[PDB]
């Protein structure tokens, strides 16, 4: 156990460092010269040293020649021997599907598109931050391929709308679009109610371009009240307004 | 069997290995498929899909040429080539061996067992032991025959004149022995010019073959030495010794 | 279950050798042969067991 | 690309080189199986973010979403919930040192100090140590359900040993990590990581290569030579991210390691590294809990070039010697008086077998007691009437007052441990 004293030399015989063991490396010591510089400013000052060399060597001293992306991360560098012909980007798209073409994992790549944006992020991020969590992606299984389905992506990925066949008719069940700036609204539609009026479940996902490991963080504020107003329309109907001031102690009358 | 790759039986041969209906061996694939195709085929003078080098900035071909002593049993490569690709090279090596027999009696009394290669292929019982075959006046012409067949066949499987197959190559070189086949390769153009320069190659290495044995004749070795060399994990002693795993600066510290 | 029959059983499946191949006289260190992750895993399994 | 045009018996299982048919294929763009060029394919490039800040896009940076410069998880170093916190807030990756936590109640209390303080969306790793099978008895069942609770612990680096393949499957398949770090020390340890990546082809593996010139428990092999024999078949696994560490502290130092121009010292192709981890560089930082007089000592210790780190086994080289641990494997430490005294007992007493152990301690006794009191951090307990002594010649009151002297910090009014308070 001779080890913890390094950060607690005050509680040792006569606070003499010699009396103690400090684990350190022989070649690493010639770079450690100035004391109590912050742990950011150590790693920032040597990252920007690598940037300024790689600007000068490979980019001719120009910062504008550097490629620019919206977010950085998420797309796998591990390229297997796979057919890149079936990677399809489009402008104003419908994607009908039957039993064979395609399978699951490349269907998410068709709905991504080659250009980096919020929809490519939201279709293909492994994680959605739910108030400092990292839980699984909701679109990654609800957009699983199925028979007689089709999705609709129009005018440079600004709205994804997914269809599936019910009772012969074909109606929207999933809608993803941008709402008030830099926020995704996943509108998840339920059709079969008391008076066949479609009702949708409003989700709010915030998009963060600065973080690329988890670009889309779910707004957990006011989430339970959004989900309850949806079920209030289902179990009761739109004829009764949403009232959440139910006293718990009193008995609940029916009809 | 060959859909839109109708002149690609070489890759068709190795795709047959991958099946589980076929128990995998290469011996029943080389013959029974690739032997019998080139046995049955008419004129292969069909210049196939040569667009690989036509994008000149992106692909650069080099034919490279082995030397003396890459394997112990070297003549069985010419056995399997004559068994398989027989109609492709029969006009070639008959013209070779007729020149060798016109140059064979002038170096008698040092290799008495003949240099009749065409007898050694058509009649395997007429072949000497490999200790005569691995000797230098034998192996230096015949390795030049092996290298001039794999250039002949690659020109004839693709159906190319060697003067324009040489156009697909950027540069070429040879090792210890096969440098004469690299200068054969740039001098040959058509089918008539290639034979005239190949005969000057195989006749050349009959002089490199005979005079390097007539200058340094291998004498008998003490059986203490070679039995020690087999028991130490080394090879049977010969005038060239390969040292692996050591730098050039420290091997010359040992010599 | 006895200690002698316990350690042997767990070790037998770890070394993928016949139960007789592992003599209970010696130690795991000398039984493994030198592997840094071999001896560590062996003890780890028993440690949590 | 080598095309063996004489023989037709493709395919080799590793697909290093081609055979006869690859000359002949008449498909237009499907005929040409290219050779991997390491200088073009995995060179470090730059990229701007949408906010205009510039990153170095490597293969390690693309998986993490941040700069290719992580802080390696050390026992004593990575233990201050604060060094792992505000370096993640700088935007840099850190694995938490699992070795200084001893119960899953204490570590889950510690992880909650990070997650409450780092930005919503950042993640940390957990550096465990494979030669502590007690810590894997509670730490690995902790990571399985704590990730099922959904905490931001995103990776698990296993130091001091590469697991077997049936164990590393359970570390990948069940508990939901983003990527997994491995720290090989030998070529058989590197080729065991390649055995893991070919078992799980789509999951990232961060192969952390450290040489013997690092700090902490060392290694015998050289830094350059094992990967220079193995870089060819690491890169045939597209999931393995290769990270080099062990002695990196400046931008001019490790830029030849990212770019790959270091192997033209060795007459070899350029061999770029994906990422760079820091060990002993981060210890003198402001937000570490290394003592202030201990940080000044590291500053005073000038380093050693790479050409002469092998003489650390004999002499203080820049003030740092290796020394033998409890179970034999070496440990790089700074060369104070107590660590030089650690080596004096290693060459003389601790290498002896059991039959000469009790006799050597009897003849060396008052000399050992001399420098446990003077030089070493764990003193000799016996102290009667200001004279050093044996334990059985102390009264009970001066036994107890010596326990208050050696376990209670009177300047800060706290114990070293509660379990030492429960001893007194
Ligand atoms: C103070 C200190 C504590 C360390 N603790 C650990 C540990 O708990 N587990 C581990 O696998 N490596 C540990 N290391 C080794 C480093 O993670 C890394 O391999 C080495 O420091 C890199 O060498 P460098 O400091 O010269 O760059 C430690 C190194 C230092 C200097």
């Amino acid at each position: 156990d001779s080890l913890w004293q390094s950060e607690d030399l005050e509680s040792v015989v006569d606070e003499d460092v010699q009396r103690t063991c400090i684990l350190h490396g022989p070649v690493a010591s010639q770079y450690t010269s100035k004391v109590d510089e912050p742990i950011g400013d150590i790693l920032n000052s040597i990252h920007e040293g690598h940037i300024a060399r790689l600007i000068k060597e490979e980019y001719a001293g120009d910062e504008s020649k550097i490629p620019v992306v919206e977010y950085f991360g998420g797309k796998k560098p591990a390229s297997v021997s796979a057919t890149s012909v079936n990677i399809i980007d489009g402008n104003q798209v419908v994607y009908e599907i039957d039993s064979e073409l395609p399978n699951k994992q490349e269907w998410l790549d068709l709905l991504a598109g080659t250009e980096l944006n919020w929809l490519q992020a939201f279709i293909s991020t492994d994680r959605i931050v739910q108030g400092s969590k990292h839980v699984s992606n909701p679109l990654h299984d609800i957009l699983t391929p199925a028979k007689h389905s089709k999705v609709t992506i129009d005018k440079k990925t600004k709205k994804l709308t997914a269809f599936e066949n019910i009772k012969g008719d074909l109606l929207p069940v999933v809608e993803i679009e941008l709402v008030k700036p830099n926020t995704i609204q996943l509108s998840l539609i339920e059709h079969r109610t008391a008076d066949t009026n479609p009702v949708a479940l409003p989700f709010l996902y915030k998009y963060n371009p600065a973080d690329g490991f988890a670009p889309i963080l779910e707004i957990m504020e006011d989430r339970n009240e959004r989900i309850k107003e949806f079920y209030w329309k289902l179990w009761f109907g739109s004829s009764v307004p949403y009232s959440n001031d139910i006293n718990v102690e009193k008995a609940i009358l029916g009809d | 069997f060959l859909d839109n790759n109708n002149d690609n039986i070489h890759s068709f041969a190795v795709k047959l290995l991958d099946d589980e209906t076929y128990p995998t061996t290469i011996a029943k694939v080389k013959e029974n498929i690739v032997k019998n195709y080139y046995k049955a085929v008419k004129s292969i003078n069909k210049v196939e899909s040569n667009l690989l080098y036509h994008c000149k900035h992106d692909a650069k071909l080099v034919a490279i040429f082995g030397g003396q002593g890459n394997t112990d049993d070297y003549f069985e490569e010419l056995r399997e080539l004559y068994t398989l690709y027989q109609g492709l090279i029969e006009d070639l090596l008959v013209s070779i061996a007729e020149k060798l027999n016109q140059l064979h009696p002038s170096f008698d009394k040092i290799y008495t067992q003949g240099l009749n290669i065409l007898s050694w292929l058509k009649h395997p019982e007429t072949t000497p032991d490999q200790d005569y075959l691995l000797s230098v006046p034998v192996s230096c012409p015949v390795i030049c025959v092996i290298q001039l067949c794999h250039y002949t066949i690659t020109c004839k499987v693709l159906g190319l004149t060697p003067g324009e197959f040489r156009n697909s190559l950027k540069w070429s070189t040879g090792h210890s022995q096969g440098l004469v086949t690299a200068v054969t390769i740039a001098a040959s153009d058509s089918w008539d010019s290639f034979l005239k320069n190949s005969l000057t190659a195989v006749s050349l290495l009959l002089f490199i073959g005979s005079r390097c044995l007539s200058t340094y004749p291998r004498t008998s070795l003490p059986p203490t030495m070679l039995q020690d060399s087999l028991d130490n994990g080394e090879g049977r002693p010969s005038p060239m010794l390969s040292v692996r795993d050591l730098s050039i600066k420290q091997v010359e510290k040992f010599i | 279950v006895k200690a002698n029959l316990l350690i042997h059983v767990l070790v037998a499946q770890k070394l993928k050798k016949p139960l007789d191949a592992v003599p209970m006289t010696k130690a795991i260190k000398d039984l493994v042969n030198g592997k840094s992750t071999v001896q560590n895993e062996i003890l780890g399994d028993l440690g949590k067991e | 690309r080598i095309i063996l045009a004489g023989t037709l018996d493709s395919n080799p299982i590793d697909d290093e080189y081609g055979f006869k048919h690859e000359i002949f294929q008449t498909s237009a763009d499907k005929a040409i199986k290219w050779a991997p060029d390491w200088l073009k394919e995995l060179r470090p490039t730059l990229v701007k973010n949408s906010e205009g800040k510039i990153y170095v896009k490597t293969k390690f940076s693309q998986l993490l979403g941040r700069a290719p410069l992580m802080v390696a998880g050390m026992t004593p170093t990575t233990v201050n919930t604060d060094i792992v916190s505000a370096s993640l807030n700088a935007g840099y990756h850190i694995e938490l040192a699992g070795g200084g936590y001893f119960s899953p109640v204490m570590m889950t209390r510690a992880i909650d100090d990070i997650v409450s303080r780092i930005k919503p969306g950042y993640g940390l790793g957990i550096n465990l140590i494979y030669v502590n099978p007690f810590m894997l008895q509670w730490g690995i069942p902790l990571i399985k359900d704590l990730r099922e609770k959904g905490y931001p612990i995103q990776s698990l680096t296993i130091g001091a040993g590469v697991p077997s393949i049936e164990v590393a499957t359970e570390y990948i398949e069940d508990l939901g990590l983003t990527h997994l770090g491995l720290k090989p020390g030998s070529v058989d340890a590197i080729s065991q990581v390649i055995a893991i990546a070919k078992a799980h082809p789509t999951f990232p593996i961060v192969l952390q290569w450290t040489g013997g010139r690092g700090g902490g428990h060392h290694s015998f092999e050289d830094f350059h030579q094992p990967i220079i024999q193995m870089y060819s078949k690491i890169r045939r696994c597209s999931n393995i991210v290769l990270v080099a560490g062990s002695g990196f502290g400046s931008d001019e130092d490790t830029y030849p390691y990212l770019s790959g121009y270091w192997s033209e010292k060795f007459n070899y192709p350029p061999m770029p590294f994906d990422g760079v981890l820091f060990g002993s560089r981060v210890m003198t930082s402001k937000e570490s809990h290394t003592s202030l007089a201990a940080k000044k000592l590291i500053v005073e210790c000038k380093g050693v070039p790479d050409q002469q780190w092998e003489q650390t086994y004999k002499k203080p080289t820049g003030g740092i010697i290796t020394v033998r641990s409890e179970m034999g494997e070496p440990i790089h430490k700074i060369a104070t008086r107590g660590v030089m005294f650690w080596k004096e007992l290693d060459d003389t007493i601790f290498n002896l077998p059991k039959n000469k152990l009790l006799d050597a301690l009897n003849k060396k006794r008052d000399h050992i007691i001399k420098k446990l009191n003077n030089d070493f951090q764990k003193p000799w307990f016996g102290k009667n009437a200001n004279g050093v002594c044996d334990l059985q010649e102390m009264t009970y009151k001066e036994v107890a007052n010596r326990l208050v002297e050696l376990m209670y910090v009177k300047k800060s009014h706290r114990w070293i441990d509660v379990s030492l308070r429960n001893m007194y």
